[PDB]
RNA sequence: AAACUCCAUAUAUAUAAUUUUAAUUAUAUAUAAUUUUAUAUUAUUUAAUAUAAAGAAAGGAAUUAAGACAAAUCAUAAUGAUCCUUAUAAUAUGGGUAAUAGACGUGCUAUAAUAAAAUGAUAAUAAAAUUAUAUAAAAUAUAUUUAAUUAUAUUUAAUUAAUAAUAUAAAACAUUUUAAUUUUUAAUAUAUUUUUUUAUUAUAAAUAUGAAUUAUAAUCUGAAAUUCGAUUAUAUGAAA
RNA sequence: AUAUAUUUUAGUAAUAGAUAAAAAUAUGUACAGUAAAAUUGUAAGGAAAACAAUAAUAACUUUCUC
């Protein structure tokens, strides 16, 4: 069917592939989703501020 | 491409292991007994059934002999050789012998006779035929922690089994134990329910102790206990014997290697050390009549050690460890070993042997038919080198020249 | 001298002048062991016929000079 | 002639359902030539590595701060400059 | 049957001898030393080895220099020889005998396997 | 001996933090373990803010994922490394790369 | 040609204070055989076969004529003729004679069990020959935890020799082992084959043949071992 | 730590993006995008394999900020 070299190539391919290695989707509650949004937005704002500070300097 | 019936082995092995003793004449010969040696002093004698049973178990009858020639292994009694040795054994205070002689003279036969005598006179026999097995490295071994020496728990098991079977159980179970003994259990039955076997002091027996079956690492402990028990008991005599003791003497270091790659010393093993202790005045048996009978083999190497141990040569200090080990000599001197030289056959003895062979129908036609009997005997004596029994036998049967 | 004791095989050369000023050393020795004291010196080692230019290797330190000047021509067969 | 792995029918990733390849990675500490440790994410399972030949001991990366070796080892008792002066007559060339 | 470090082994094959036969880095002495370290009786057979015992030989084998790296050192040595305009390196490149031999006749083994990539 | 439409090697565009890490690894681990490497050439590059160089199969065995196990990788392949900057011209890009500990050896244009 | 000759043989004599001993020897001088005799059986007084009695009585070496082959040699050496004479004569340093497609002889080692390997210190059994341009003993050290073996180093005891050394001859013979071979091993029992037997379980075309080829480390000789020498060790283990 | 039973995993295989000029379904429909050449480079790579880069931001919307 397959050689040892062929097997090892398949194994190598598998290492890179998403076949049966990836978890379930990250589902959130609506409150949790909001909390996440507020975390991300604030962070983004902070990053923008920092960029402006550096740019201004 | 081999069947069960066909002979696949080499010659010596074949002669030992393929039963060609089957096709042989039944011979109503007299029976070997020390109490009635006066009757059968210079005659061929078959062993008793019990003796045979014991002797086979021990490992007295060996491969390179011509025991295939007859129905069962047979010897003759000899006034100069065997009878004299027996008398010495009976009489001496030390009772501690090494059977020396030239190759093929009949040392193993002498040992077999001594064993047979011991069997007759209600004695236990611990025979170590071929120490090469424990000395050369061809079975498992392990460094025990309690006993500061290397145990060998394949050989040991076999030796224990031989001891059990060679000796009768009535004599062996007359001995009560001195101490209590815990051992690891190793039965197929009750492995969950019985991981530990216990032998009590008065209730249990030496037979029971022998029948114990442990894991390899407790086998050496078991052996040690058994030896101690036998030393303690004064009810029955213990005949210890070691044939091919020449190998032991010469092979000072075994083929086994410890953790670091170097050869293990014979006295650092369990078996060889034990044997040495038995030889010397150290593990002293409580009973009288309890002997050690060692035997040299012409097969094995020769060197200065054994002569130096005996009253033969002065001690040269400069000769090498390989050709002279002084520790072994010292040990031999400690336990007063009086050597016994096996003498070569007389003319009359040779004649008697030849007559026996003729009766059994081993002689060739050119020997028997058209030849004077006395002349034939004289020729046989000449060709043996004046009565080397093996050589004589070879000339008789294995010549065809 | 091959054997480690009594080694190496030393020969007199115009070494110091070569070290001062890049003047190649025309050796007809071929059995002088290369040393650490001349790595990066230009040698012109004899080949029987013609002297061979070599800048002594940093790895050549153990070897002889004649080992890097191959005396015989590379064999071929005229397929006639 | 051409050595290959022959393809099976491809699995249909639906539009929107495609997920990004987040490979399994460990936080790995690299101690360089000197004792400066640096954390890097790595796919091979080894929490700690210490390096021998790095930029922090290479002369090119810090200018301000084995036949020869074998020879030195096995001609060490002699100690082989003075030796150069002894064995350098510049007459013959 | 009894696998150890990838190399297959028939039963009844004496361990040290078997190791010497199979593994590239080791001969007679090395195999004996390994056996001593692990504590197998000499002339013990490959079938007798328990699972813990097998692993320690593999653990021992792994600790010892073996196979591709050992081959690489020798291939590396020949690569080094080649790099420096050396006679030996030249012989290796051209598939002739290296050790000061005659080649007017009988130089067939050298031709067969005096490569830069030596071993296989 | 090359056909059309045959899978032959691979590429990967790194951007942001992974790219930065890869550069840091190149500077510290890999490019010092190359024995005789002077630098990236000063004649290398685009006309506008892009510099490049390549690693042999010998050089890839110094990467710690490769480096940790020689045994898993019997074969190993060289690679080209195209660095793309936000530089107007190439000398500016070279200067930037030097700031991140990349040595530059050749005679500049 | 044969014979005389030499070696070897048998016998005798001589010599050797039987510590230069091996008298079971060595070496001078003899004698001895190209053996003799008789009874018969075939072919014609003899000649072959057989038998018998008398004897130690049976080989090898050197010697290879005349002629021939215009056989080989001017590279052992010499000489004729001829050619070279700052070169075809003379000295040094390196290289070559050891190059490698195919081919051809001679050998060596192999392709394993009527055959290979370990071991064998009251050291199983020889002969012939060499040692002042030397032979190198015992013993110590390292390779190597014992020691022996083998190889080097250390240092020269003895003898320039029937006196000492090279040198404990080796096969032999004996025990052990041996893949191919589930023709074996090891766990249990088993027993009047016990260095072994039986039962039931598990043991699944180049090796534990061969030694080419190569890598590294040492050693030896020599002033020098790269082309281009010889050992030892650890790996490598083609072909067959 | 280990034994049995009952399960669960390991068949290890590529696209992860509405993919966009390597090759492959050549007719429908829906959605989206832009090619090529030449030039400058880069490990083997060379005139010729692959990858990168190569026209202009005025005004507009949102975000941060002086
Ligand atoms: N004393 C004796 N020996 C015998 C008799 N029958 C045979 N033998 C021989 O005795 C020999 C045993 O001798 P042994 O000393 O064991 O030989 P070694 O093993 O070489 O020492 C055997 O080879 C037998 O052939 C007998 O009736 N009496
Ligand atoms: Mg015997
Ligand atoms: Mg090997
Ligand atoms: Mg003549
Ligand atoms: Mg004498
Ligand atoms: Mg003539
Ligand atoms: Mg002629
Ligand atoms: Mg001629
Ligand atoms: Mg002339
Ligand atoms: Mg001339
Ligand atoms: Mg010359
Ligand atoms: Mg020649
Ligand atoms: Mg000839
Ligand atoms: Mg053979
Ligand atoms: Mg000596
Ligand atoms: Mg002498
Ligand atoms: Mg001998
Ligand atoms: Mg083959
Ligand atoms: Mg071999």
């Amino acid at each position: 069917s397959l050689s040892p070299l062929a097997q090892r190539v398949v194994t190598q391919l598998s290492v890179m592939s998403a076949s049966r290695k990836q978890p379930k989707l990250l589902k959130l509650a609506r409150e949790d989703l909001i909390k996440h949004q507020t975390i991300e937005k604030c962070w983004s704002i902070y990053q923008q501020q920092q960029r402006e500070r550096r740019n201004l300097q | 491409r081999v069947t069960p019936g066909s002979l696949y082995k080499n010659w010596t092995n074949t002669t030992h292991t393929a039963q060609l003793q089957q096709t042989a004449v039944p011979l109503a010969l007299p029976i070997f007994n020390f109490d009635d040696i006066s009757k059968t002093l210079n005659k061929v004698v078959s062993y008793s059934n019990k003796q045979y049973k014991s002797l086979h178990h021990l490992g007295s009858f060996k491969k390179s002999q011509f025991n295939e020639l007859f129905q069962k292994p047979v010897c003759l009694v000899r006034e100069d050789a065997t009878n004299s040795f027996l008398k010495k054994l009976v009489s001496h205070p030390v009772k501690k012998f090494i059977i020396t002689g030239e190759p093929g003279v009949g040392k193993t036969v002498l040992l077999s006779q001594a064993h047979a005598y011991a069997v007759d006179s209600k004695q236990i026999i611990i025979n170590i035929s071929y120490p090469e097995l424990f000395l050369n490295g061809r079975n498992d071994f392990s460094y025990d922690d309690d006993l500061k020496l290397f145990i060998q728990p394949m050989y040991l098991k076999k030796l224990i089994r031989k001891i059990l079977k060679a000796n009768d159980p009535a004599l062996l179970k007359s001995i009560e134990l001195s101490k209590d003994y815990k051992f690891s259990n190793a039965n197929p039955k009750n492995a969950s329910v019985k991981p530990f076997v216990t032998l009590n002091k008065t209730k249990n027996t030496v037979l029971d102790l022998l029948s114990v079956m442990t894991h390899p690492h407790n086998r050496g402990k078991l052996m040690k206990a058994i030896i101690d028990e036998l030393s303690v008991q004064s009810k029955v005599p213990i005949m210890f014997t070691v044939d091919n003791f020449s190998k032991v003497l010469t092979t000072a270091y075994s083929a086994y290697r410890n953790t670091e790659n170097k050869q293990i010393y014979s006295l650092d093993l369990q078996m060889g050390k034990l044997m040495m202790d038995i030889i010397s005045g150290e593990t002293k048996f409580a009973n009288g009549e309890s002997s050690t009978i060692l035997a040299i083999s012409g097969v094995d190497r020769t060197n200065k050690t054994l002569p130096v141990a005996l009253g033969k040569i002065p001690v040269d200090p400069y000769v090498t460890r390989y050709h002279y080990e002084p520790k072994f000599v010292e040990l031999l001197q400690k336990g007063n070993v009086t050597e016994f030289e096996v003498p070569k056959l007389n003319k009359q003895e040779v004649n008697e042997l030849i007559d026996y062979y003729k009766q059994s129908n081993v002689l060739l036609d050119k020997d028997i038919t058209g030849k004077k009997w006395e002349n034939l005997i004289d020729e046989k004596y000449f060709l043996s080198g004046n009565g080397n029994p093996r050589e004589l036998l070879k000339s008789l049967v294995l010549s065809h020249r | 001298s091959r054997s480690v004791w009594k080694g190496p095989n030393i020969v007199p050369l115009p070494i110091r002048e070569a070290m001062t000023k890049g003047t190649p050393i025309r050796t007809n020795a071929r059995a002088a062991t290369i040393l650490p004291q001349f790595v990066g010196l230009k040698f012109q080692i004899h080949n029987g016929k013609e002297y061979v230019p070599i800048e002594i290797s940093e790895d050549m330190v153990g070897h002889k000079l004649g080992e890097f000047a191959p005396t015989r021509k590379r064999f071929s067969y005229t397929q006639t | 002639t051409r050595i290959t792995l022959p393809r099976r029918p491809a699995k249909k990733i639906q539009l929107g359902k495609s997920r990004p390849a987040i490979y399994h990675q460990f936080n790995v500490k690299m101690e360089l030539s000197d004792g400066s440790v640096v954390i890097r994410r790595s796919q091979y399972p080894k929490g700690e590595i210490r390096l021998i030949q790095d930029q922090r001991n290479n002369p090119l990366w810090n200018p301000s701060r084995g036949s020869l070796d074998r020879f030195n080892k096995r001609y060490s008792s002699l100690f082989s400059t003075v030796e150069l002066s002894e064995e350098n007559k510049k007459k013959t060339q | 049957v009894v696998h150890i470090l990838g190399k297959g082994f028939k039963g009844k094959e004496v361990i040290k001898i078997a190791l010497a036969s199979k593994f590239y880095g080791i001969g007679k002495t090395t195999a004996e030393k390994i056996c001593s370290k692990l504590g197998f009786y000499p002339w013990m057979r490959m079938h007798q080895l328990s699972e813990p015992q097998i692993m320690s030989i593999a653990s021992e084998l792994s600790t010892m220099t073996i196979e591709g790296d050992a081959r690489a050192i020798v291939k590396d040595n020949i690569a080094l020889k080649r790099k420096i305009g050396s006679y030996s390196g030249m012989r290796h490149t051209l598939h002739l005998p290296v050790r000061g031999q005659h080649t007017r006749n009988n130089a067939k083994t050298a031709r067969k396997l005096n490569k830069i990539d030596r071993r296989g | 001996k090359l056909r059309k439409g045959h899978q032959m090697g691979a590429k990967v565009e790194l951007k942001g933090k992974e790219m930065s890490q890869f550069l840091s690894t190149l500077t510290e681990i890999v490019l010092p373990r190359i024995r005789e490497y002077k630098g990236i050439s000063n004649q290398s590059g685009n006309r506008f803010g892009g510099i490049s160089f390549g690693l042999t199969a010998e050089d890839i065995k110094f990467f710690p994922e490769i480096d940790a196990n020689q045994d898993s990788w019997p074969k190993t392949f060289g690679m080209h490394i195209n660095i793309n900057t936000s530089a107007q011209l190439d000398y500016q890009a070279r200067t930037l790369l030097s700031g991140f500990q990349f040595p530059f050896f050749g005679e500049e244009k």
